């Protein structure tokens, strides 16, 4: 059978004398598709260990004393912090590029951007830009319905207009996901129940400007759901994204199961959506038309970045593997025609995307 | 306060 997708194995950490109990949501940072950041104590001494993904033989060991360590998606630069001590290192330069003291434990950040930091704390949200002397500035206050949450992402939008901020905590014997979706122009901030998410530039045909478009995905006590919807006023000129909602599929045997993590690839228009036990779903971004679903492992991926070279999503497992998924160019128009049986979603995704197959349909 | 990281 051709499948719609194409796994690939790049590394196996394991293989590069990386200890299995550093490999965790807490230990493990990878920021983009360009590193892997693995903390270790090593006899008495903290380590992090870099994995340039260009190099991957080759780790370097540095002694730290940091609680947390998130490379920038692009460059050599580091974002290290023990408590309120933040400081970032150009690795390459051996040099501090900054520092920052916070009043507050950071407990969650990432980059959010080539030059943006982004960090929470029991209470706020703040961006630091690397650009001249900026210090961190708060974006807006945590709502309540996130107090005492485990924070798992933080995303924006392009233009970080729109701010989305996700925990989750043990509620009635499963894990429910509270999101807070912040409007800095409207200074409002929205609750909403969702699980994974992901902001993406969508350019409807008729429209000369692109939409925004806000995808989240959720297990309700409703069921799975997939949601997307444009925010804010359209630009002038543009009709409005019609709002798409559809199910999320769950089997039986994972009644447990909960979506983990959303890419959005803009060279596809395809939505890929992990869940904690090992599913991979795709769903077309125009539509929300489910095109896929298939077990990877029972594994937990419990960290993703986009994947450059292919518009995919990359991983890393509990076991040490990275892994990527992407769209099969040369299978996914054919297997939407006749696996799908769906020549319109074929048609429209053969000419959108520039793809091979809808000549015989 | 101390660099959080050491190099060569």
């Amino acid at each position: 059978q051709i499948l719609p997708i194409r796994f690939q194995e790049h590394l196996q950490l394991q293989n590069l004398g990386i200890n299995p109990a550093n490999i965790g949501f807490s230990t493990l940072t990878m920021e983009s598709d360009k590193f892997i950041c693995i903390r270790e104590k090593v006899g008495e001494q903290a380590q992090v260990v870099i994995i340039d993904m260009n190099d991957p033989s080759n780790p370097i060991r540095r002694p730290i004393s940091a609680d947390s360590a998130i490379m920038n998606p692009a460059s050599k630069v580091i974002a290290l912090k023990a408590g309120k001590t933040l400081q970032i290192f150009n690795i390459e330069m051996k040099s501090k590029m900054k520092a920052h003291t916070m009043t507050d434990d950071v407990t969650f950040w990432k980059w959010i951007s080539l030059n943006t930091v982004a960090l929470v704390t029991d209470n706020a949200v703040y961006h630091w830009s690397m650009e001249g002397e900026s210090q961190p500035v708060k974006m807006f206050d945590r709502h309540s319905s996130l107090a005492g949450c485990q924070i798992i992402n933080y995303r924006t939008d392009a233009k970080q207009k729109w701010l989305l901020l996700t925990g989750i905590s043990a509620q009635q014997n499963r894990v429910v996901g509270a999101m807070q979706l912040y409007s800095v122009d409207r200074k409002v901030s929205q609750p909403i129940e969702g699980h994974a998410a992901s902001f993406a530039q969508f350019k409807m045909e008729g429209n000369a400007e692109e939409s925004t478009l806000f995808c989240f995905a959720v297990r309700g006590q409703a069921g799975g759901k997939l949601h997307i919807i444009e925010v804010g006023t359209p630009p002038t000129g543009n009709q409005p994204f019609p709002k798409k909602a559809v199910d999320v599929f769950f089997p039986p045997e994972a009644q447990n199961d909960f979506p983990v993590a959303m890419q959005i690839s803009e060279k596809h228009d395809v939505v890929f959506l992990i869940t904690k036990y090992g599913y991979i779903h795709l769903y077309d971004l125009e539509t929300g038309t489910c095109i896929y679903m298939n077990r990877i492992s029972g594994e937990t991926i419990f960290v993703t970045a986009p994947h450059e070279a292919t518009a995919g999503i990359i991983g890393v497992n509990r076991k040490g593997q990275v892994l990527s998924v992407c769209v099969e160019e040369e299978n996914i128009i054919p297997y939407i025609t006749n696996v799908l049986q769906n020549p319109d979603l074929a048609l429209r995704m053969a000419v959108r995307n520039n793809l091979a197959g809808a000549e015989e349909l | 306060s101390v660099d959080l990281i050491t190099f060569d």
